[PDB]
């Protein structure tokens, strides 16, 4: 497979289904690459899923891809550790695929079933910009005939908080628009604020657009809690020390306009994932778990 | 006068060597006998040359040693009771009310009495502040107390003693490494019969959580309500609103400085690398940078109370004392 | 005069001497209608002062200009007090009024040459829009032969944090400019932050441009100082509870965009005014010795 209709097989499903996240179109991605690559040896095969997985992060700079690139490697390192015999083994890693595919497909309905509980009747919802899972959850809460008003941030470098406001007036959900500046102003309104994750660090923290931050220590200096909804596959086994310590490939090119920040597990509430309602703490749990 | 010049000088030396006056009420009585000396001695025809000659010697005495700020308040308080005799004499601060409302060189003949009556009134007042400090022992120690303390503090040392006259309780002092002035501490109060611990500085955050509330002593206190107490009292006072410990600084008023933090790197006092390290180490002294600072900063949020001669303050209120002892032209000098 | 001439001699002035504040332009105008108003009665200057303050206020919802009002109105009612007559008064009034105006306009070189010794070499400055004073601070700080860099914000409602960075740059001072959600990821690269406020209110906090209170809770949470830089004459006798608290009148027109918000005097280190440099309590006590 070239790399040219790797990165045209990438581009094609991240059109074709907007909804679907761009972890998702990598996953699917590197599995229809190992569908087809007519080799003999785990190795190569190793290798050649990396590098594919280096020219896909070399597409998109988000840390979800990379997530689901470490996450694709050790499937495939479990794989062989389960078959040594190089069809056998091809054969298992591509029936589980298929069944890892169904299973990710579907995490964001679940997040939803298992978050929309979490909201009350009359209450004021803060979120940062455009995340479809929280736009999953909220369409879930108000499916349980509750009545609630959102607030939504502009998101300056580029205006997703528009597009979720009009994609919350879509179902007629009454919601607002602020700048980016008055979150610190709105946080004493809001009930609780709930946000997504583009990554979730070891520790517990995340990574997310540039504005989670301001949110997350707003809402620890006002004691209001703090909600994480986030799938499984983007749990990277990264643990960045301050904002400096995250890596460059995400904070740009997705005066000096970072796109991404990171916010430490402490001021995280709860984490909202297809595994269950979470604290933090559990995120590392699973990861040593993963990596033996 | 020659005399006077010699003693100026002997003082200069005194602060620049080191030493001198062990107690700081000690050296405040030396600076203002000393600036009372050179108010008679020298010729001045009207308040403003004695403004200059004061300034001038300050200055002088500043320079011989800024981490002392005692010979500094003292300057200042004479040029502001200068100030206050020369206008009640000759004629009737920055506020709004001053700014919506809105000179010296002028002599007198009879400023000179007035200013020395003044400064013998400050000297009795100066004496006595260590009693009037601790007669407020039994306000804030009650029964089966614990006390923290780092260091050697005077005033400390005669609020804890007058207060277990009446009251037991139990004291921790923190020997302040390199100069471990706390041994000294804990035997003089052992000698009063209060139960009484010794221990090292890395101890200090293990054992606040069973202590009561800290007293300590200062060296300088700043506009702002900030410390500069002896190195080690910032963790100190750390640890103490970690567990939300009352910190009570037990200073009198002479130690309260017109100036801001935002002087750095000459606000501690750095003395000979022996103290840590000692000599005989040998040839790793070539390539390794010892540092010892005597003093350390103590921001104001981590200051509970202050007591003084005039009382308890909080120091938020901090900066009307100062506008109460020092005019603004002089924070300068 | 008549309202008209009024208003077109406050946009005339303004607009004359881009330098001089509102409240100073205001003042002035209001000193200008003292000097021509033709009447005998200290009541009917009392009551027609009041109404061209409300209409200086209908012109510009700026906080200044209703605290320079109140210290104006103040002003007349000491000045009366201290004589009876009027004819007497008037004179009075008149040579304080231009002496008031020449201490506010000294105002600006005593905050920058009392407040431009907190800045350090190679200190990392953060500022969070157009600030007149700090300019002039960070003027003073360079004439003093001192390094060091400068960020600002784009202050999104008006980007005047690009026009305090050009003004900045026309110096020659090495500056950067973040977003407005990039503030908490900035913080940790500066050592203080300073800020220009619209008014000072009677506990010690703040009111400024919407993004001052998210920057002061971030500086909070990572121990930095916060220095605000403040004239005298921005001095109100207001007690804003929590951010609703603010009057509206000083919020719009000057989805929902509020112009400005409040800061706690427990977020703020030091002020930098022209009485000095104060802790957050001193200000409550001047308000208490101009009030009686």
């Amino acid at each position: 497979m070239d790399d040219k209709e790797l990165i045209e097989y990438f581009k094609s499903q991240m059109k074709e289904d907007p909804d679907m996240a761009s972890a998702v179109a990598a996953i699917r991605t590197l599995l229809e690459f190992l569908k087809r690559d007519k080799g003999e040896t785990i190795q190569g095969l190793r290798a050649n899923l990396t590098s594919a997985i280096e020219t896909l992060c070399g597409v998109d700079s988000s840390v979800a891809v990379s997530s689901g690139g470490e996450l694709f490697l050790r499937f495939i390192s479990l794989a062989s550790l389960e078959y040594s015999d190089y069809s056998k083994c091809k054969k298992i890693m591509i029936e589980r695929g298929e069944l890892f595919l169904r299973r990710i497909s579907l995490s964001r309905n679940k997040i939803a079933d298992l978050c929309h509980t979490f909201i009350k009747d009359g209450a004021t919802i803060l979120t940062h910009a455009y995340s479809r899972v929280v736009l999953r959850v909220l369409e879930a809460a108000v499916a349980a005939k509750k009545r609630f008003s959102v607030y939504v941030t502009e998101s300056q470098p580029d205006l997703s908080g528009k597009k979720m406001a009009k994609a919350l007036c879509h179902l007629n959900v009454p919601v607002t628009v602020v700048l980016d500046a008055a979150v610190g102003y709105i946080m004493e309104k809001a009930d609780l604020v709930i946000v997504g994750a583009e990554g979730v660090v070891e520790n517990g923290g995340i990574i997310n657009k540039i504005g989670t931050n301001q949110m997350a220590v707003c809402a620890k200096a006002q004691n209001k809690p703090f909600y994480v909804v986030a799938e499984s596959f983007k749990f990277v086994r990264l643990f960045p020390l301050n904002q400096q310590d995250v890596p460059d490939k995400f904070k740009y090119k997705a005066e000096e306009h970072p796109w991404v920040d990171y916010t430490a597990p402490s001021l995280i509430t709860l984490l909202f994932t297809d595994l269950g309602v979470l604290t933090p703490s559990a995120v590392s749990d699973e990861l040593i778990k993963l990596y033996l | 006068g020659s005399e006077l010049s010699e003693r100026i000088e002997s003082f200069v030396e005194t602060l620049k060597r080191g030493g001198g006056p062990r107690s700081s009420e000690e050296m405040a009585r030396e600076t203002l006998g000393l600036l009372r000396q050179i108010i008679t001695d020298h010729r001045w025809s009207n308040a403003g040359e004695l403004m200059e000659l004061i300034r001038r010697e300050g200055r002088r005495m500043t320079a011989a040693q800024p981490s002392e700020t005692t010979v500094g308040n003292m300057v200042r308080r004479v040029l502001k009771i200068i100030r206050e005799e020369y206008g009640r004499l000759h004629g009737r601060q920055e506020s709004l009310h001053k700014l919506l409302t809105s000179d010296f060189s002028f002599h007198y003949a009879q400023l000179q009495s007035n200013i020395i009556e003044a400064i013998n009134e400050l000297l009795v007042e100066l004496e006595g502040t260590m009693e009037n400090i601790a007669a407020q022992a039994l306000e804030h120690i009650h029964s089966n107390e614990v006390i923290m303390t780092i260091g050697f503090s005077r005033t400390v040392e005669a609020f804890l003693k007058e207060a277990a006259r009446k009251r037991k309780f139990h004291v921790i002092v923190a020997e302040c490494a390199p100069f471990c002035q706390g041994h000294e501490m804990a035997v003089n109060l052992s000698k009063a019969g209060i139960e009484t611990t010794v221990m090292t500085d890395a101890a200090i955050f293990a054992v606040m959580s069973r202590v009561n509330k800290v007293i300590i002593g200062t060296k300088t206190i700043l506009a702002n309500g900030a410390l500069r107490a002896v190195t080690g009292t910032h963790t100190l006072a750390l640890a103490a609103k970690h567990h939300s410990t009352p910190l009570i600084v037990c200073a009198p008023m002479f130690k309260l400085s017109p100036q801001f933090p935002n002087e750095e790197d000459s606000f501690h006092k750095f003395v000979a690398p022996e103290e840590v390290l000692p000599f005989t180490e040998g040839d790793i002294l070539e390539k390794v940078s010892v540092h010892c600072p005597v003093f350390d900063y103590v921001p104001p949020e981590l200051i509970t109370l202050f007591i003084s001669n005039i009382g308890g303050n909080a120091p938020s209120y901090i900066y009307r004392l100062m506008s109460e002892l020092y005019h603004p032209d002089d924070h300068v000098l």
